């Protein structure tokens, strides 16, 4: 990942650094909860999720 | 009266005074795709008849 | 080096019980030994089920 | 070496692995195109100088 | 001319189906990599390089390298290079 300095406002900062904050969590733990949780349901249901 | 530094005058020197802010940039060669969507595909196992 | 996985499909609509039959095919045909596999984690718990 | 379309993702550190690694298949060509190497290692024999 | 596929007793002798071979499936495998690629980046919002996905020919390439074993970096002649000139100038006896 290319990590450089540049310049925003202030106000508009923390929305952008909230945002990639949370797709360092999706890469972490969110996708396989989220993957992993419908492998749980689907076993119930009787579905097959793809 | 507003406390917000809006306008200010400055030497040519101090341009780049504002370069201060941590941008986290993605490579061009990976890629990047939105899988909300795909959290509902799925058949349903129907039941055996007679 | 080439691994198997189920590909769900809305369009094709099949008799039930020939989910539970290819059940058992892949239980001897396959194999997820201790040295290699021929299937993924997703594919073989598909098949634990079916 | 494009078979699978690779040429279009590689990074600049995944070139630079190839050329430290040692292996070298020997024939008449490599025999031929080191020895043209070894010529040119002062470039006034290549008529540039600084 | 097989030891192994003399069939004696009609126990494996069966009903051929289909057939399949090596420059066939080398070009099938390739096919099923590269739609897999095409999909998934038409129904979801993608944003990469545009990369072409074309099938190369298989047959094509592999006669192009056995064309490059008949190559010769050497060449036969019958005398060699020039390699040296004089000019004259207005001096006899020293050029």
């Amino acid at each position: 990942v290319d990590v450089f300095i540049g310049a925003c406002s202030e106000p508009v900062y923390r929305i952008y650094n909230r945002l990639q904050g949370y797709i360092e969590a999706v890469q972490l733990q969110e996708l396989r909860n989220s993957i992993g949780w419908l492998e749980r349901l689907g076993h119930r249901k009787r579905i097959t999720y793809s | 009266f507003i406390n917000k530094r809006i306008v200010e005058r400055v030497r040519v020197g101090q341009i780049l005074a504002v370069l201060n802010r941590r941008f986290v940039a993605y490579k061009g060669k990976m890629r990047i795709m939105d899988i909300t969507q795909s959290l509902k595909m799925g058949t349903k196992l129907a039941a055996p008849t007679v | 080096q080439i691994i198997l996985d189920l590909k769900i499909d809305p369009g094709e609509r099949m008799d039930p019980a020939v989910r539970m039959v290819a059940g058992v095919v892949g239980h001897l045909l396959f194999t997820a030994g201790g040295r290699f596999t021929n299937l993924t984690q997703n594919m073989a718990r598909q098949l634990d089920i079916a | 070496m494009n078979l699978s379309h690779s040429h279009n993702f590689i990074n600049i550190r995944d070139m630079m692995r190839w050329v430290m690694l040692p292996s070298l298949q020997p024939s008449l060509k490599l025999a031929l195109e080191e020895e043209a190497w070894a010529a040119a290692n002062d470039f006034e024999d290549l008529m540039l100088t600084d | 001319q097989r030891p192994e596929r003399i069939k004696t007793t009609p126990y494996l002798e069966g009903d051929v189906l289909s057939s399949d071979s090596g420059p066939l499936l080398s070009v099938f495998a390739l096919q099923e990599i590269m739609q897999k690629v095409r999909q998934v980046q038409a129904d979801y919002m993608t944003a990469t390089r545009e990369v072409d996905f074309t099938v190369p020919d298989v047959q094509k390439i592999l006669d192009d390298i056995k064309a490059l074993a008949a190559e010769q970096v050497y060449k036969i002649v019958k005398v060699p290079s020039i390699s040296f000139r004089h000019i004259v100038m207005q001096s006899r006896d020293r050029v």
